[PDB]
């Protein structure tokens, strides 16, 4: 019994490893938009006769 | 076809550590299930017919 948590301890040391680390790359992403129309800034200006 | 089979069991083994750690612990176990943990002596010799 005393061999056997002797032998439980130093397992539990060898299990405190790490393996790797996982993360999300997204600093600098941004969401796009889409413009339907675009924005001309036209006018015609004509007089009653048409001159 | 006949075969003999010795069956000590499964025991788990994980991988990425110490295989050595790992035998120690189920060396207990295996000592506990053949009965030899403790101190003992055989007692056979009346085990016998004619």
């Amino acid at each position: 019994e005393d061999m056997a948590k002797i032998y439980g301890a130093v397992a539990a040391v060898s299990k405190n490893v790490n393996s790797s680390v996982t993360y999300e790359v997204k600093r600098g992403t941004h969401e796009l938009i889409k413009v339907p129309t675009i924005p001309h800034n036209l006018v015609l200006i004509q007089s009653d006769n048409g001159k | 076809h006949a075969l003999i089979k010795e069956d000590l069991g499964q025991w788990p083994v994980e991988t990425g550590i110490s295989l050595v750690n790992q035998a120690g612990v189920f060396a207990v176990q295996l000592a506990n299930k053949l009965g030899i943990d403790k101190p003992f002596v055989l007692d056979a010799g009346s085990n016998y017919f004619t």
